[PDB]
């Protein structure tokens, strides 16, 4: 009676901290991507000013696409704002920190979530760098060459070289906003499918503790429990001796610990 | 300050703290993810959570009550896990009504 009491209790709470840890990661994920939607939406900004640059037939270099470069040069430095703020309990989590280390491994940082109660249930996360000096046209080693990243823009140049000029023309700028748009692109996508893993296992800690506990987890949509809801406040009000015997069976010290 | 209230407080008061707790937690939670602060909203809303599995896990199954009670706080925990993966304040507001249900109803049931 004592082992089988003894066994649940440490596969409840098992499940309940592994259920913490990971609703924590989650949290984790979900920062990292509601900022990088902000840097896909500040790229896109910085991709229609490109296009407007472009107009150099119509444009003055050192007032109109001065203007243009301005506005462009404070975007990216956004975007650089971005990538060494966002933390989560002060990790930085999109400055590289945690980025995939190819040249020396031992270096690597991961982001390491402890999804279940035993070993080798983990789940290790990498993030790139998303700053704008790391975003761009790279190289067949995974580096940017210069004059090849988001903060080498410089539409100014379009005044003087075609469209087509190496590097600094306007197709090849606009291809750096492109490369850059796709990768912050391609780091969402990765972290969505974290995300994704994470809520499976979420759901599948409250399953499995719902079996453990014998939980009554019938009611399965909004309606309903709000028809359900009402029928159980008019049964608290209407048989209180019987609600206070069946709920008012809490221990100070664990209301103490569940109020902090 | 706040230990001497738990331990001068009635078995019914003392439910009553943990209704009023999990409410105060959906309401962090629900402000924080209007402040876009991931964070903060899952700290809030776990320890909601915690609050709802103490009251059901500390439910008398003998008495007949407990069994709608039950199955109203697997709903609960389950949906603030949901409004904690979908970042969704509607589901929120959704669980804060059913809580103020309760924590209404017990005001009144506790009163003798």
């Amino acid at each position: 009676g004592l082992a089988i009491s003894e066994k649940m209790r440490g596969q409840i709470r098992g499940l309940e901290m592994a259920s913490k840890n990971s609703q924590d990661g989650i949290s984790l994920i979900q920062t990292a991507e509601g900022a990088l939607t902000e840097t896909h939406a500040i790229l896109q900004r910085v991709r229609e000013l490109v296009v407007q640059a472009g107009n150099t037939g119509t444009q003055d270099k050192a007032t109109d696409l001065q203007s243009i470069q301005d506005e462009i040069s404070a975007l990216t430095d956004e975007i650089d704002g971005i990538s060494n703020r966002t933390e989560f309990n002060g990790k930085k989590l999109l400055d590289g920190t945690y980025k995939v280390d190819t040249a020396t491994p031992a270096n690597q940082k991961n982001l390491v979530f402890q999804i279940g109660a035993n070993a080798t249930q983990q789940i290790s996360v990498n993030i790139e760098d998303m700053g704008a000096d790391a975003l761009g046209i790279k190289e067949a080693d995974g580096s940017i060459a210069a004059l090849h990243s988001v903060n080498d823009l410089d539409v100014t140049k379009f005044a003087d070289n075609a469209a087509d000029t190496a590097d600094i023309g306007f197709d090849a700028q606009l291809k750096v906003v492109d490369e850059a748009i796709n990768q912050v692109s391609s780091q969402r996508a990765k972290l969505g499918a974290v995300q994704n893993r994470l809520e499976h296992t979420i759901n599948n800690l409250s399953a499995s503790g719902e079996n453990l506990t014998a939980a009554e987890s019938r009611i399965r949509d909004v309606d309903m429990a709000k028809e359900m809801s009402e029928f159980t406040k008019n049964n608290i009000l209407s048989q209180a001796s019987q609600a206070m015997l069946a709920q008012a069976n809490q221990q100070p010290q664990n209301v103490l610990q569940l109020l902090r | 300050y706040q230990q001497n209230s738990v331990n001068t407080a009635t078995p019914g008061e003392l439910t009553l703290m943990l209704y009023n707790g999990c409410l105060k937690f959906i309401r962090l939670a629900a402000q924080a993810i209007e402040n876009d602060d991931m964070e903060r909203k899952n700290e809030n809303l776990i320890k909601a959570q915690n609050i709802i599995q103490e009251l059901n896990f500390t439910l008398n199954r003998n008495i007949e009550l407990s069994a709608s009670m039950g199955a109203m706080y697997d709903y609960m925990y389950r949906r603030l896990v949901q409004a904690n993966i979908k970042n969704d304040t509607g589901m929120l507001a959704e669980v804060e009504g059913y809580v103020t249900d309760f924590r209404d109803a017990w005001k009144q049931a506790i009163q003798s």
